[PDB]
């Protein structure tokens, strides 16, 4: 009596090594990479909504500077704001930058609503050559630069918009700064001037600079903007004794916003995916990825490992 | 493997084998042949795909988040900033190193386990007409043509048919 019957298991070769809480590398016959780490040289335009701000960042955008006309009425899940965007209009700054880029960036869509100011004596559309549209002077198309009459008067401006829409309503506001008291008062006669924008639940008054500064875009003038979010069934009224940047009307907001902003260089090709970096979109079922913390989208998680192989057979002992 | 089985007792796998992860191999009077087992290879397969499957695909659905990378330090409020990001990525990264760490070493235990039981399975087929050599084959003490040899491989086989035989010649 002697037949024999064995039984065994299957091995290859070269199989791949693997770590287990014991072992830092245990061969198996197969495994699988869980994080991703290659990219696409592209974003993919489906099926999140992309917009792309070509030379106008989001701020531009909004203010309504020259370049950033191809922006309205833009609707984006996510916003892609050029780090080589341009400045093409009068110097300005924001007191509290981010955190109007987060919301213009959140809420998700340019929809600007147009309204009448009754602005008083004062003379309307004041442009600069900073500021040049088709090679003419001009100005932020979503902001009104009001001065004095050609008689000499700044009256005190009072004038009220009511929200009894069924959406909070966004008013972007400026003020501007003088190099000089002689500048100053060639343009609001007043010295100081002043702004004060008030809500049922809140007023905001600002006091205008006057100082010498850099030549910014041949200006040692600058503006501020300031920004006022007005609630269904409160209302907004501007005060000015001088130097309003006025606006134009207001932008909707969504009641639920979304969205979101990415600053990258890479170009919109025509590849598909949710899930967007700085570096390019990913195209992967892996559920890490190690090559950026900035993403946006359905995206694996970011870690900082290179590789993390997981076993999909048993150990490799080959012969 | 915590069964022994796997660079155990089996002392290396068969590169033969390529249609099956486990499997039969026999030697009687008219040959020697190598036959996969479906069972214990599905059943190996199906444990492993399952881990897959929990894997891939859960839900990282983000949009706006907060900012994460800066030209110039601003101090308080980018600090905070820095140390929420560098934190939630240190997390990850740590339950993404235990999270494969845990199932490999689990998926390493099961295919151990897999190969233990399919030898089991056999040896008590073959109930007293064979005996364990200790390499993960049995000595059968009968005759054993091929159509014996597939009776034990589908599980067929029944041992009272070669039982007498099988006594004399293990203890005589
Ligand atoms: C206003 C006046 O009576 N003085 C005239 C000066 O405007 C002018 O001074 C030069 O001004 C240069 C740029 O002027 C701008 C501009 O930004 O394009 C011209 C705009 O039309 C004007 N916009 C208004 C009045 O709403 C704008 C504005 O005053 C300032 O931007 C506010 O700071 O001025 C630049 O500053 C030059 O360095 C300067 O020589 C002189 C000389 O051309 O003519 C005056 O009649
Ligand atoms: C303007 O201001 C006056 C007081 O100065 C206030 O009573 C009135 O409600 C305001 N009206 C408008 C049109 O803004
Ligand atoms: C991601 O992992 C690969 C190796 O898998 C490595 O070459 C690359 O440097 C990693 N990326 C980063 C940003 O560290």
């Amino acid at each position: 009596g002697n037949p024999v019957i064995c039984m065994g298991h299957h091995a290859v070769a070269n199989g791949t090594m693997v770590k287990t809480l014991a072992d830092d590398q245990v061969e198996v016959v197969t495994a699988q990479e869980l994080v991703e780490s290659q990219n696409l040289p592209e974003l993919c335009p489906s099926p999140l909504r992309l917009v792309d701000g070509q030379t106008c960042d989001i701020i531009n955008g909004a203010l309504g500077s020259p370049g950033c006309d191809h922006l309205n009425g833009a609707e984006w899940d996510v916003f892609i704001e050029r780090p080589n965007a341009v400045d093409t209009c009068y110097p300005f700054d924001v007191p509290e930058y981010q955190s109007l880029r987060s919301i213009l960036a959140n809420n998700g869509k340019f929809e600007f609503i147009a309204e009448e100011f009754q602005w008083n004596t004062v003379k309307q559309n004041g442009k600069s050559g900073a500021c040049k549209r088709a090679n003419v002077n001009d100005f932020f198309n979503r902001l009104n630069w009001l001065v004095k009459s050609d008689g000499n008067a700044y009256p005190l401006q009072n004038l009220t918009k009511i929200n009894n829409g069924d959406y909070a309503r966004l008013y972007i506001w400026g003020v501007h700064h003088p190099s000089t008291d002689t500048e100053q008062t060639n343009l609001y006669k007043n010295n100081p001037g002043g702004v004060t924008v008030s809500t049922k639940t809140s007023q905001t008054s600002v006091v205008p600079n006057i100082g010498s500064r850099p030549l910014v875009r041949g200006l040692s003038s600058r503006v501020s903007f300031y920004w006022t979010i007005v609630e269904p069934g409160d209302l907004i009224v501007f005060n000015t004794i001088g130097n309003l940047i006025a606006p134009r009307g207001h932008y909707k907001l969504n009641n639920q916003k979304k969205s979101t902003i990415l600053n990258t260089a890479i170009p919109i090709g025509s590849c598909v995916s949710k899930c967007h970096t700085d570096k390019g979109s990913l195209s992967t079922t892996k559920p890490f990825q190690n090559i950026s913390r900035i993403a946006v989208g359905d995206c694996p998680r970011y870690v900082k490992q290179g590789s993390l192989k997981l076993a999909t057979g048993m150990r490799n002992i080959p012969e | 493997g915590l069964f022994g089985a796997i660079a155990g007792f089996i002392e290396n796998g068969w590169q033969g084998l390529i249609d099956g992860w486990y499997g039969f191999r026999h030697q009687n009077a008219e040959g020697t042949g190598t036959a996969a087992d479906l069972k214990s290879t599905q059943a190996a397969i199906d444990q492993i795909n399952g881990k897959l499957n929990r894997l891939i695909e859960k839900t990282n659905d983000k949009y706006h988040q907060i900012e994460k990378e800066f030209e110039q330090v601003e101090g308080r409020i980018q600090d905070l900033e820095k140390y929420v990001e560098d934190t939630k990525i240190d997390l990850w990264s740590y339950n993404a190193e235990l999270l494969v760490a845990l199932e490999n070493q689990h998926t390493i235990d099961v295919t151990d386990s897999e190969m233990n039981k399919l030898f089991e399975r056999v040896r008590r087929q073959l109930r007293e007409n064979a005996e364990d050599k200790g390499n993960g084959c049995f000595e059968i003490f009968h005759k054993c043509d091929n159509n014996c040899i597939e009776s034990i491989r589908n599980g067929t086989y029944d041992h009272d048919i070669y039982r007498d035989e099988a006594i004399n010649n293990r203890f005589q």
